[PDB]
């Protein structure tokens, strides 16, 4: 059912993380943290934050755009590994689907879940607000305040991304 | 903080975006906003081990708005039920419960 | 704590748990630093967005633009352990003995 | 030009903005009964389905205070049909 | 529903074209015919070896410019403040440390390409 | 300023894109400090009403408040219709 | 690295401590610790040697996984809360986690591994940084989170960093191994007494920080990075192998030296609260420390090791190093005990 | 604890305003000039009450004269604004821009056989004043008690007794 | 404290820098050509590319 998008897409954002945690090939590490990249932004983005869900997606895809030149200078080998051709990698891999696979059996069966905290089955849908906001995004305006707002905010991460950059250059110099 | 600059020097770095009952851009409030403003006004100036006793009441309202468990186990009985009344043929649904 | 939070919560500890098993490459690893960011990320979003804190809305691209430091600063890490060894094997890394 | 255009086209938002502030006090209005009827209808539901389990009390409140809580959309929506629980949660959303 | 529907079906027409690809056509697969292409002589060596990146310090820089475009792209909305003083203030030193950023790269020779 | 003058010559030879962006970026620090329009631009967000304006229980004691929309009181936006 | 660069990376890594200090929202706390982070690879990289990269990419790796613990932390306390501020965490597991968090930070045991690597592998200049400066932002937060953090994995977490750290200490010969498993057991003295006095905490802490400085200060004055090479400074510069025998048997506890006070006012404060196996169990322990700190005064002041000939050489040129506030520090550093009521400013 | 308290569905029956939004834009700007006294009596009591149910009766008195506002169009200016309301609806923001023509018939009715003057650009989002009887609520959030402070210490602050007393130290 | 484990280990260098590895630099070796269109038809240029 529609009614359960948001957790439907929660379990292949897990899923997509169990594809680059079980460590294949990073090529296929890559691929999987842009698949939980883009179903995080599908999840997000229904939770009314529109902006938030793009913006993730958009770095995300320049980020592992930057990994995949990298993996082929600095992390390649003959035979880049897949989820199937090492023990270890197939190991941990059909592992955390195991583990997603009885989460989300009992979930759905008993609508409850006790693991550190406790989880409730109903659906993501009994939490949302049945009111409606104004003429505007609550999402685009509370962004919008970090100009008017958040003047500390914009001067350590300016700053940040200043040395940032001095950083990167002093490390690889090499001499 | 550990070194208060922030409160001697008059500057507000940083508590403008501490609790999310203090003023937002276009007024817009939060869902809890009056389950806070109660248990930081209960709790204010007597200190976190009095207020961890003397304002337990505010606390636990303010927590069932934020996470809603009590609120989601109450509809998962009425839920659960309804179901075993009418897998059972023992209860009819009305018509704007159904469309 | 709706159903969605065990699922994200979930990518964290996976995320984690694949962070603190190294295999062979310091890039599968800072994939998983990445990974992490991303859990915390849409975490946090969802609790801000669904709780109406407006002002909190700017958090997630704050935390985002300090993900990009770390990423980036450990990508040119990455550039000097393979300079030096011609790979990014973590078991090269040994030359400091506890 | 564009400053010029851009200026009347501030003040044609003024003028649409003023349109809907002449009708939130009767949208407000009938928003309150909606929401007051649903709450009831499930109230009186939920007094047929719970009239057997032993320790049910009908109508009981979650919160220590006796100040009104905005519903919620499973308090609102608990028992009705999900094609209308669909649009009242992504309607919103999912409309492009 | 609408944004769903209309990718399954540009994703179902693109999946169905490749389908039809490797169903319709007559084939006659042998061992020479998919060997990998490098001019007529076969390759010396795996396509799979290292590439080294003459522009990776450029790459590691445009991950956090790329992180720019999130900072700045709110300037529209942020314009609609009441605030504009210390909006404009904040928009341009943004802008400014952003510029200061590619100039010290600049002048330190980080946008050349290694030898 | 004969020494000055060989300076810009000189970018202005060699560097043109980038003698355009600075000048470019000067007159957007300079302008908003000096333009009689700035303090327009605030009026202008500040009057256009987001929210509903909740009004203000009659204590008899409030001359400049209206208690009816198209009452002379209030702030009036008769700047804006005009500039 | 040109001067003015590392001027002001320098000034990034205190930017970084100072936000974590003066921050009462937890975002700014977690943007505090970026930053320093930022900063302190470089200055670790600055002699670009195969051991500072392997150094400076452990310290990236354990730093990294704490910063996302600590982030894991502050969204669950705000799941839990609805609130940023930097107080009390409103979780138990939230408490876990930012008390992990700070402790891989520290270089507490059983997150103590990085510690003895890192430091050997980056200059002396850079590794008193490392084991003093660093440990002022976390120490901040532990001050400001007490009364929520489990008494059972802080005082474990202290426990085990005390004879882990001395335990390390006895089979080294590397003067920056030997510092750094002193510093992860001075970690559990300031650790141990936080349930119970933040006050007491603060005071070693400082003096920690006083002793450690002078050491890395005597040590960068003759460029010795090894038992062997400390032990010819007898033959160059006699007084500075007193003043490093003076600061040894201080940072052993010994009195009357300033090194026997955080270790006194912490029985203090442990002894009220009914606490009577620990301290005694702490302070047994702590004479592992005076075991490789004597060893190091052995070879250093009390004997007379083998020289070489070239020596001879050395003996017809002055200390070119600055050595900056050494006269001070080392006086600070071992006749502080008639002061002690002083500890009061800290409240 | 507690049973939450609501209206019966005899509470809640009034006679609805059956108008589409397009009905409803295209007479907004002369609907809030005449019937702004019910309409602000209902808005204040429900920021002071801040509870749909003790605001039920300023409720019914908006729909009441939102009917007696239309039944006024519908006898003098039915077809003029029909037309209004009919070009407002064809577009899919219901954008005003595009109707001018449409809305001077519409307002010179009015302004005719009613005497309804349009609010000027700013007037509808004024704050204005409201007199009403309904009291002013003591305590809209239903709080507690606030717990008593600590006692404060006050005085004239004497040098410690015997100094620090820390062990044998006499200052 | 010497041990089997530590038999083999030896003090680090007296100035932190260890002795470069051995050159491994991989070169990718390329056939441009013969059938290239920039290769005039007929030349095998074999080149060693770094990037
Ligand atoms: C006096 C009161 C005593 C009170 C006692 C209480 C305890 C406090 C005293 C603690 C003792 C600290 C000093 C230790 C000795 C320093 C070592 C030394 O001799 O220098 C050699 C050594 C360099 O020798 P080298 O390795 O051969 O060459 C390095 C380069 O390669 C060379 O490259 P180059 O040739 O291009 O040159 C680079 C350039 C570089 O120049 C500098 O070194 C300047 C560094 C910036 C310091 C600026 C002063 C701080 C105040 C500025 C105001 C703004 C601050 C806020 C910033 C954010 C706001 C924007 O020049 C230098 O290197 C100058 C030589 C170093 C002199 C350092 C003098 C300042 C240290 C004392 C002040 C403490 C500063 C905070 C520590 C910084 C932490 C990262 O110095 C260092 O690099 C170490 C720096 C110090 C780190 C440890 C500081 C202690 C940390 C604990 C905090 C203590 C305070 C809080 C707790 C206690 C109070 C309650
Ligand atoms: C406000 C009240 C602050 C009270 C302290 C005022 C004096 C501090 C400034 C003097 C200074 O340059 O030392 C800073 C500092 C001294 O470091 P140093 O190189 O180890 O000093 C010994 C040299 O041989 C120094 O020899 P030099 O030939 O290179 O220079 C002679 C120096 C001679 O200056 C001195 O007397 C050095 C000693 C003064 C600093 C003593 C540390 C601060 C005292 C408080 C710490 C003890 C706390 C109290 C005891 C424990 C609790 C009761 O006289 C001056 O430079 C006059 C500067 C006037 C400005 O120089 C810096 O690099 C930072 C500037
Ligand atoms: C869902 C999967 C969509 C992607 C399918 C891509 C694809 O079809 O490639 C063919 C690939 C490539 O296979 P191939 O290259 O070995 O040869 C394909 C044709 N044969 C086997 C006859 C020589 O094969 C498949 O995986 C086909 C999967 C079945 C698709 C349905 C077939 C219906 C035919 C009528
Ligand atoms: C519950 C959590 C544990 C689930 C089981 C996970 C183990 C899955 C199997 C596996 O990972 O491989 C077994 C591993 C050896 O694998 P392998 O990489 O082939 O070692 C030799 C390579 N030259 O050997 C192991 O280390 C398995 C340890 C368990
Ligand atoms: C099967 C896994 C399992 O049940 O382990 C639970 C164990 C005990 O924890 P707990 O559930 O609180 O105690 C019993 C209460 N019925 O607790 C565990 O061992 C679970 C291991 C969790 C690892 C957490 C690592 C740090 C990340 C913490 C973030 C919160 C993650 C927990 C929620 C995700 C659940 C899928
Ligand atoms: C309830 C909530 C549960 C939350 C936890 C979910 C975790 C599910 C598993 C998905 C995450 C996968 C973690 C990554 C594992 C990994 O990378 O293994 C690396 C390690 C190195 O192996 P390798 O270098 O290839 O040499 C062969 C040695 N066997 O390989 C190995 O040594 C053996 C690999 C075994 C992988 C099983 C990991 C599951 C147990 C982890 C602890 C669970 C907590
Ligand atoms: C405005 C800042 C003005 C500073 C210059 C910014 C543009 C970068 C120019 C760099 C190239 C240059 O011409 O200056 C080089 C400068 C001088 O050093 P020099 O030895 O003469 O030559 C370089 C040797 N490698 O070498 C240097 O030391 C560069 C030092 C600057 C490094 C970047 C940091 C700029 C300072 C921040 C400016 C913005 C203010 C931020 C305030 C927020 C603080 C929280
Ligand atoms: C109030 C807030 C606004 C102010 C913000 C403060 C920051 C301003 C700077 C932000 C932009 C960062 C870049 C600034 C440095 C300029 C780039 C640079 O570093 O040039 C160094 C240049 C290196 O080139 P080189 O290899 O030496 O060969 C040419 C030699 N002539 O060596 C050189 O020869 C350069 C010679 C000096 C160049 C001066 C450039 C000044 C730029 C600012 C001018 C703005 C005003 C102009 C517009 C007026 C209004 C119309
Ligand atoms: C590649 C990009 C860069 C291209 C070069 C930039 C352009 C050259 C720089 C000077 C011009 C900048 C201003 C841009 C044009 C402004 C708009 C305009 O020109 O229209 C004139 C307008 C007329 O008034 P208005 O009220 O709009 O009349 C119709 C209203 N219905 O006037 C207005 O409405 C607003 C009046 C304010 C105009 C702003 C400029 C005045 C600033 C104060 C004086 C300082 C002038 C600079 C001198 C110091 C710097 C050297
Ligand atoms: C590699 C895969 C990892 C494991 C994934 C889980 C597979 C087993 C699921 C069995 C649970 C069950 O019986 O529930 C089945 C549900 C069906 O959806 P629902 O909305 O709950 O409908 C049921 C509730 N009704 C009747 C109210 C509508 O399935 C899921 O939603 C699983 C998530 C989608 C699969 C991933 C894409």
């Amino acid at each position: 059912m529609m009614l359960y998008i948001v957790f439907i897409l929660s379990v292949i954002f897990v899923m997509g993380f169990v594809g680059f945690s079980s460590k294949p090939s990073p090529i296929y590490g890559g691929l999987g943290l842009i698949v939980s990249g883009g179903v995080g932004c599908g999840i997000v983005l229904n939770f009314g934050g529109s902006f938030l869900g793009l913006m993730v997606f958009l770095i995300y895809l320049g980020g592992m755009m930057v990994v995949f030149g990298y993996t082929t200078a600095m992390a390649t080998e003959q035979y880049p590994e897949i989820w199937l051709s090492n023990k270890a990698v197939l190991g941990a891999f059909v592992t955390g689907l195991l583990m997603e696979f009885f989460m989300v059996y009992y979930v759905l069966k008993d609508k409850e879940v006790e693991v550190v905290f406790e989880f409730n089955g109903l659906g993501d849908w009994v939490i949302y607000d049945t009111g409606d906001s104004g003429f505007f995004s609550e999402e685009a305006m509370g962004i919008a305040a970090l100009y008017s707002y958040g003047t500390w905010l914009v001067i350590v991460t300016g700053w940040s991304l200043l040395i940032g950059v001095v950083v990167i250059m002093e490390i690889t110099r090499g001499n | 903080p550990f070194f208060d600059v922030q409160k001697r020097l008059g500057v507000d770095l940083d508590r403008w975006m501490t609790i999310q009952s203090a003023e937002q851009p276009h007024k817009i409030p939060s869902r809890c906003h009056a389950f806070e403003k109660e248990w930081i006004e209960c709790a204010h100036g007597i200190g976190s081990i009095r207020a961890e006793k003397e304002c337990k009441i505010e606390f636990e309202d303010f927590r069932e708005c934020l996470l809603r468990q009590k609120t989601m186990k109450r509809l998962h009985a009425i839920r659960r039920q309804r179901e075993k009344l009418i897998k059972e043929g023992k209860y009819t649904p009305p018509p704007h419960h159904s469309g | 704590m709706s159903m969605v939070y065990m699922n994200i919560m979930m990518a964290f500890t996976v995320s984690l748990v694949g962070l603190l098993m190294y295999r062979s490459h310091l890039m599968s690893s800072l994939l998983c630093l990445e990974g992490m960011m991303l859990s915390l990320f849409v975490m946090a979003a969802l609790t801000i967005l669904n709780s109406h804190f407006t002002l909190a809305s700017m958090m997630p691209i704050i935390l985002l633009v300090f993900a990009a430091c770390e990423a980036a600063l450990g990508l040119s890490l990455l550039v000097m352990v393979s300079n030096t060894y011609g790979t990014d094997y973590v078991q090269n890394l040994n030359l400091l003995q506890c | 030009s564009m400053m010029k255009w851009n200026r009347e086209r501030r003040r044609l938002q003024i003028e649409d903005f003023e349109a809907r502030i002449a009708l939130m006090p009767l949208l407000q209005a009938e928003k309150d009964r909606r929401v007051l009827q649903m709450l009831r209808e499930n109230l009186e539901e939920e007094a047929t389905v719970m009239k057997d389990v032993p320790g049910w009390k009908v109508g009981e409140s979650v919160f220590h205070t006796t100040r009104w809580v905005t519903p919620m959309m499973g308090e609102l929506y608990g028992l009705r049909a999900s094609e209308e629980v669909l649009s009242a949660t992504y309607g919103f959303i999912w409309y492009t | 529903m609408n944004l769903m529907l209309a990718l399954l079906t540009n994703f179902t027409l693109a999946t169905l074209l490749v389908i039809i690809a490797f169903w319709l056509p007559q084939l006659n697969v042998y061992s020479e015919k998919t060997s990998p292409y490098e001019c007529g002589f076969d390759p010396m060596g795996s396509a799979r070896l290292p590439f080294s990146m003459k522009f990776f310090l450029v790459a590691i820089t445009f991950l956090l410019f790329d992180l720019e475009i999130a900072l700045l792209l709110p300037l529209p909305w942020a314009s609609q403040t009441a605030n504009l003083n210390t909006m404009l203030t904040m928009a341009l030193f943004l802008i400014i440390l952003l510029a200061v950023s590619l100039a010290y790269e600049w002048t330190q020779k980080g946008l050349e390409w290694t030898e | 300023a004969e020494r000055v003058a060989a300076f810009l010559k000189n970018v202005w030879a060699k560097e043109p894109v980038l003698v355009a962006s600075f000048a470019i970026a000067g007159l957007a620090v300079i302008l908003p400090t000096l333009s009689p329009y700035t303090k327009y631009s605030l009026m202008i967000n500040r009057a256009t009403p987001y929210n509903y304006p909740v009004p203000l229980r009659d204590d008899g004691n409030m001359p400049d408040v209206p208690s009816h929309p198209q009452d002379p009181q209030g702030p009036s936006l008769e700047w804006l219709k005009r500039l | 690295m040109n001067p003015i660069i590392f001027i002001i990376i320098l000034l990034t890594i205190m930017l970084g401590t100072i936000i974590v200090m003066i921050s009462s929202h937890w975002l700014l706390v977690w943007i505090g610790f970026e930053m320093n982070m930022l900063a302190i690879i470089p200055i670790m990289m600055k002699n670009h040697n195969p051991r500072a990269t392997e150094a400076s990419t452990k310290y990236f790796l354990t730093q990294s996984t704490a910063s996302m613990l600590l982030m894991m932390a502050v969204i669950i306390n705000l799941m839990f809360s609805g609130q940023w501020t930097v107080m009390k965490l409103f979780n138990p597991m939230a408490s876990m986690l930012m008390t992990m968090a700070l402790a891989m930070k520290l270089g507490m045991a059983p997150f103590h591994f990085w510690v003895p690597e890192v430091t050997q592998g980056i200059p002396l200049s850079s590794g008193l940084i490392l084991l003093t400066w660093q440990k002022l932002a976390p120490m901040s937060v532990l001050y400001q989170i007490f009364p929520s953090i489990n008494l059972n994995l802080i005082l474990t977490l202290s426990v085990l960093s005390i004879l882990i750290g001395g335990w390390g200490g006895l089979n080294q010969t590397q003067l920056r191994k030997i510092m750094a498993y002193s510093s992860i057991a001075h970690m559990g003295w300031m650790t141990a007494v936080l349930p119970y006095n933040p006050t007491m905490t603060l005071l070693n802490l400082i003096i920690y920080i006083i002793m450690t400085s002078t050491m890395f200060t005597m040590f960068m004055a003759n460029s010795t990075t090894t038992t062997l090479s400390l032990s010819h400074t007898w033959n160059k510069t006699p007084i500075m192998t007193v003043l490093i025998l003076a600061t040894l048997l201080s940072m052993g506890g010994l009195p009357p030296l300033s090194g026997f006070m955080p270790k006194w006012m912490i029985i203090q404060e442990m002894t009220k609260n009914n606490s009577i196996i620990l301290p005694t169990f702490m302070a047994i322990t702590a004479l592992l420390n005076l075991y490789f700190y004597m060893r190091l005064t052995y070879s250093t002041t009390l004997t007379m090791f083998p020289s070489t000939n070239n020596m001879k050489m050395k003996w017809q040129f002055p200390l070119m190093k600055k050595m900056t506030f050494l006269p001070t520090m080392v006086v600070l550093s071992t006749m502080m005990l008639p002061l002690t009521p002083m500890l009061s400013v800290l409240e | 604890p507690g049973i939450v308290e609501l209206p019966s569905l005899e509470d809640l029956k009034v006679q609805e305003v059956k108008v589409s939004s397009s009905v409803l834009k295209a007479a907004a700007h002369h609907y809030g000039a005449q019937c702004d006294k019910p309409n602000k009596e209902f808005m204040l009591c429900r920021w002071e009450e801040k509870d749909p149910r003790r605001c039920l009766e300023e409720g019914k008195l908006v729909n009441q004269c939102a009917l007696e506002f239309f039944r006024q169009i519908k006898r003098h200016c039915a077809e003029p604004f029909t037309e209004y309301w009919t070009c407002i609806d064809y577009s899919g923001l219901q954008l005003f821009r595009r109707c001018r023509k449409q809305q001077a018939q519409f307002d010179e009715c009015v302004l005719d056989k009613l005497g309804w003057v349009r609010p000027d650009l700013g007037d509808l989002s004024k704050v204005t004043k409201v007199k009403t009887d309904r009291p002013l609520p003591e305590n809209p959030y239903h709080s507690r008690a606030r717990p008593e402070p600590n006692p404060e210490v006050e005085g004239d602050l004497k040098p410690a007794r015997h100094g620090s007393r820390l062990f044998f130290w006499t200052m | 404290y010497p041990t089997k484990e530590t038999a083999h280990w030896k003090p680090p260098p007296w100035n932190d820098v260890d002795p470069p590895k051995d050159t491994l630099v991989s070169n990718l070796t390329l056939n441009f050509g013969p059938q290239h269109p920039a290769a005039h038809g007929v030349l095998r240029l074999v080149m060693e590319l770094s990037g």
